[PDB]
RNA sequence: GGAGGUAAAAAUGGCCAAA
RNA sequence: UUCCCGGGCCUUGUACACACCGCCCGUCACGCCAUGGGAGCGGGCUCUACCCGAAGUCGCCGGGAGCCUACGGGCAGGCGCCGAGGGUAGGGCCCGUGACUGGGGCGAAGUCGUAACAAGGUAGCUGUACCGGAAGGUGCGGCUGGA
RNA sequence: AGCUAGUUGGUGGGGUAAUGGCCCACCAAGGCGACGACGGGUAGCCGGUCUGAGAGGAUGGCCGGCCACAGGGGCACUGAGACACGGGCCCCACUCCUACGGGAGGCAGCAGUUAGGAAUCUUCCGCAAUGGGCGCAAGCCUGACGGAGCGACGCCGCUUGGAGGAAGAAGCCCUUCGGGGUGUAAACUCCUGAACCCGGGACGAAACCCCCGACGAGGGGACUGACGGUACCGGGGUAAUAGCGCCGGCCAACUCCGUGCCAGCAGCCGCGGUAAUACGGAGGGCGCGAGCGUUACCCGGAUUCACUGGGCGUAAAGGGCGUGUAGGCGGCCUGGGGCGUCCCAUGUGAAAGACCACGGCUCAACCGUGGGGGAGCGUGGGAUACGCUCAGGCUAGACGGUGGGAGAGGGUGGUGGAAUUCCCGGAGUAGCGGUGAAAUGCGCAGAUACCGGGAGGAACGCCGAUGGCGAAGGCAGCCACCUGGUCCACCCGUGACGCUGAGGCGCGAAAGCGUGGGGAGCAAACCGGAUUAGAUACCCGGGUAGUCCACGCCCUAAACGAUGCGCGCUAGGUCUCUGGGUCUCCUGGGGGCCGAAGCUAACGCGUUAAGCGCGCCGCCUGGGGAGUACGGCCGCAAGGC
């Protein structure tokens, strides 16, 4: 553009949007799972993946994914959801932290336990 | 319509040398003698003079060039490399003293008009004057 | 001799996968 | 050597490249999500008109009635305008929700056909108009992104 | 996209410490807005803080400055100062006390409780220091403050030892079994010594006060510490926490076993379906280390909004075309002003922070003291090249004049011939049409082939082209009228009159729409005959809107050169259209091809640029959703922007 076009119309700002709305950005979100079930991933890839629809205290309501391998997780358990997608679950942007009031940590657990939530197990050694 | 004289001027030479020639035509004035003064004292051409073409006065503007090269392409050297505007009548810049620029490490020079006449980026920074930045000179 | 120039046929091929 | 099958050289077209046993289009069936319309319903903010209108400043009276140390005075008190707020009515914007309904995105292997890419077997595309389960067909005109 | 009733101005008043419609009475009809009013949404603002090479971008928490509030709202009183946070009045909501009629309260002060939330502290000590109020003073008050407490929340410092030590124990991992690795790692031997125990023990404090001196200057004397018996010094003295993430590429770190598109990982690309360095565990390794990872947010990388610093033939992007309003920009010469611009001087640009030195805490973090200029703005003085303005002059831009030229440029009226269809007449037969082949169809009711006459509508063969004209759409038989653009020669006149152009206005193929007319051929829709598994198609026979005219709408497109307009410069060769000349040849306008330099990602472009530059407008910012929905404007509708 001209000169003259720049001191008229002027350029315009990027203003991305955030890819998780947790009410203003805040790090982490409680809520109470309403349903716990298995939903099956894109083309690329096949299994059943955890995961639970949590209505959050923010009235909003969206899936979560389950991690690890084995949960407690029921129908009035409260969790609290922490952020990031799932690239093979459509609609799945939320993580559930595991360690939390009603969600545990993964049994038997011993490489990454700072996810997970695993405490550190100790054998006399 | 000529919407900038000046430019034209730098313009009618960056296209003569690409083609080698030794001198080509560019409107009379009296601010563009004062360019091409500096163009002259500065080594980028051998000169220039007041010349008449179909009655209308003009300046011949005698290009410079290097030694002739070898081997593929022996076209010679520029001397002058590229030549453009800076000020141009669509944003006008005007610089002080301190804010002048650095032409290649003082390899270069910068044409620029200023209260005392038209000045290099050496004699308006030895002055202290400085003005309308016109061009700079690689 | 330069343009204007000739159709009778006939559908389909599961998903993912080697620097 | 026209035709059927396989093959060689050059050229031409391609959206094919586990390479035409290729690619690919739209409807329909099922599931998830978001969104538009929808008899309407609810809330928030705001605007206009009028009714009532506390406290209080200001203005008038202070008299058939009050208190005062100087009285052509002061105070109490009475009235009036404005006025927080409340009420009635009608609008403006925004949000939430609603039987039903429209189209959309997304979800390994569901149904129907062959539209496009090789003159893709009717060159293709395109604006508009009409028709048709669906890609799409046809009319009029245009384009080379075809010969 | 329009807004405005105290709304804009005047006069006279009220009120104020004081101007002002701040408020009131009368008068005038004004005031604001694309330079974005009005309205909606969000938000306290700054010094600064974070990032960034810079320009910029983001942000306003501690600290400092200003503003605004003290449960929501209104109001005044006192007062130098308040419309007052721990003053007052009233309304509302809530809480408490009531002898039931009428009373009290306002943590956004310090702590502390509850609720909300992912999450944020002690109902601590002292007025010893500094500062504030009152008091002459003694002194009182001070949840300001100075401190202590909780919390790896951040930054900085420090410890979990140091030197020896096996061709290299045990266990565990790998293996080709020969061995390799953990690994000087450990044990073990000496040395030092954080913790802890004992003793000492502050700086921060000097005045106010008291004496000499005149309760002044000057000199002398005395009192006082929360932190705290803490820091710190001296003596003695124990080998004394290590965790977290990662090891497919980006990206540093590789092997075994278990699982087998399951379980699972994943920031992007992507791994897992029986030998996975990508899942889970093991060993080993890499990076940090009282931290290490994750989530969220800001800047960077992103030159990915491009001022520095980007683009638009085919990747996203030139408006369908023109005419023009505002605006932006503008040829050569001479002076006046000095607005922009530049220089100098001066004031301001608080402190803190940042930067550079030096220094205080044993170092650092932290902190103290010096030094350096910013940027901007005010004032005085100077310079005048350029941009601006004023005045004068000029001709190369632009426009005009005189004489000529070509052209399907546009509108109006008239007019010609060929061909198709139908009607009439004559002659004449057993088929004609149509296809890949057929069939519907037409035909002994006299069809197709032929001659003659008539009617009507639409389009104009040859010329004709790779041609011309127009801004674009677009324009083709012939004649006339009205009328637009354009080119050349003469250099005759005006004299900067110029370019572009948001908005507006106009034109705008085909299709479609309204009213009236017309309707020969063609032909969406529709109906038949074929084809096919099916044919709502392709082929064939019929056929209605429409195609045609007038007037009015509709505003789209592959409206294309997918290339906005104007100007200047940069080799040519060749064909062609059309003017001029001392018409061999030169020169000007226009349409093509091949191509110097150059440009491009390539194809290609290349004086008819997509090259080199300037001015102005329009447009792009990954794909789908989608040119969709909502709203607005336009339209009869379709629908358009
Ligand atoms: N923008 C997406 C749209 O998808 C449309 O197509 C949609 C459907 O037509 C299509 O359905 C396809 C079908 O075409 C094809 N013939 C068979 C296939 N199994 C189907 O697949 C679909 O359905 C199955 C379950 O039945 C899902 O698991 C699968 O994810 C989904 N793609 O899948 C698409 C949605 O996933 C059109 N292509 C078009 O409008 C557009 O591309
Ligand atoms: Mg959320
Ligand atoms: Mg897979
Ligand atoms: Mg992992
Ligand atoms: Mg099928
Ligand atoms: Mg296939
Ligand atoms: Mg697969
Ligand atoms: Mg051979
Ligand atoms: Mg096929
Ligand atoms: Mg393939
Ligand atoms: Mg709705
Ligand atoms: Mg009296
Ligand atoms: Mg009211
Ligand atoms: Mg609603
Ligand atoms: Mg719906
Ligand atoms: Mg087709
Ligand atoms: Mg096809
Ligand atoms: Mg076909
Ligand atoms: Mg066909
Ligand atoms: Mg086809
Ligand atoms: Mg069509
Ligand atoms: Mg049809
Ligand atoms: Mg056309
Ligand atoms: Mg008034
Ligand atoms: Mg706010
Ligand atoms: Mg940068
Ligand atoms: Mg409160
Ligand atoms: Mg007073
Ligand atoms: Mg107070
Ligand atoms: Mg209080
Ligand atoms: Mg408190
Ligand atoms: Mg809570
Ligand atoms: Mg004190
Ligand atoms: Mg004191
Ligand atoms: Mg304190
Ligand atoms: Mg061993
Ligand atoms: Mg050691
Ligand atoms: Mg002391
Ligand atoms: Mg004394
Ligand atoms: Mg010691
Ligand atoms: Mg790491
Ligand atoms: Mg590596
Ligand atoms: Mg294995
Ligand atoms: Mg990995
Ligand atoms: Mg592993
Ligand atoms: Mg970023
Ligand atoms: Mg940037
Ligand atoms: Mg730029
Ligand atoms: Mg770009
Ligand atoms: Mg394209
Ligand atoms: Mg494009
Ligand atoms: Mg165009
Ligand atoms: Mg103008
Ligand atoms: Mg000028
Ligand atoms: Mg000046
Ligand atoms: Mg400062
Ligand atoms: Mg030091
Ligand atoms: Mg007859
Ligand atoms: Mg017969
Ligand atoms: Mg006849
Ligand atoms: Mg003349
Ligand atoms: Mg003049
Ligand atoms: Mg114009
Ligand atoms: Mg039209
Ligand atoms: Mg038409
Ligand atoms: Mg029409
Ligand atoms: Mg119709
Ligand atoms: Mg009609
Ligand atoms: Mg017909
Ligand atoms: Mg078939
Ligand atoms: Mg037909
Ligand atoms: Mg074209
Ligand atoms: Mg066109
Ligand atoms: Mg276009
Ligand atoms: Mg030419
Ligand atoms: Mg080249
Ligand atoms: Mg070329
Ligand atoms: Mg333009
Ligand atoms: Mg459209």
């Amino acid at each position: 553009p001209t000169i003259n076009q720049l001191v008229r119309k002027g350029r315009e700002k990027v203003r991305k949007k955030s890819k998780v709305p947790a009410l203003k950005g805040a790090p982490f979100r409680r809520g109470v799972c309403t349903v716990v079930r298995t939903v099956t991933p894109k083309k690329p890839n096949s299994a059943l993946r955890k995961v639970a629809k949590v209505r959050l205290t923010s009235g909003y309501e969206v899936t979560a994914y389950i991690p690890g391998e084995g949960h407690n997780l029921q129908e009035h358990s409260v969790v609290l959801i922490r952020g990031g997608r799932v690239k093979d679950l459509p609609g799945v942007r939320y993580h559930i932290v595991r360690g939390v009031y009603d969600a545990a940590g993964v049994k038997d657990r011993k490489k990454s336990r700072s996810k997970y939530g695993t405490k550190k197990p100790k054998e006399a050694a | 319509m000529l919407t900038d004289p000046i430019a034209d001027m730098l313009t009618r030479i960056r296209n003569a040398t690409r083609v080698y020639k030794e001198s080509t035509d560019v409107p009379a004035s009296r601010f563009k003698e004062e360019i091409l003064r500096i163009l002259a004292r500065e080594g980028f051409i051998k000169g220039y003079e007041r010349v008449d073409v179909d009655g209308k006065p003009y300046l011949r503007v005698y290009l410079k060039y290097g030694p002739r090269r070898q081997g593929p392409d022996p076209r010679p050297e520029q001397v002058i490399h590229h030549i453009r505007r800076i000020s141009k009548p669509g944003r006008r810049v005007y610089v002080g003293v301190k804010e002048i620029p650095r032409v290649r490490r003082g390899l270069g020079i910068a044409i620029l008009s200023t209260s005392k006449g038209v000045l290099t980026d050496r004699e308006a920074r030895k002055l202290g004057v400085g003005g309308e930045l016109i061009c700079e000179v690689w």
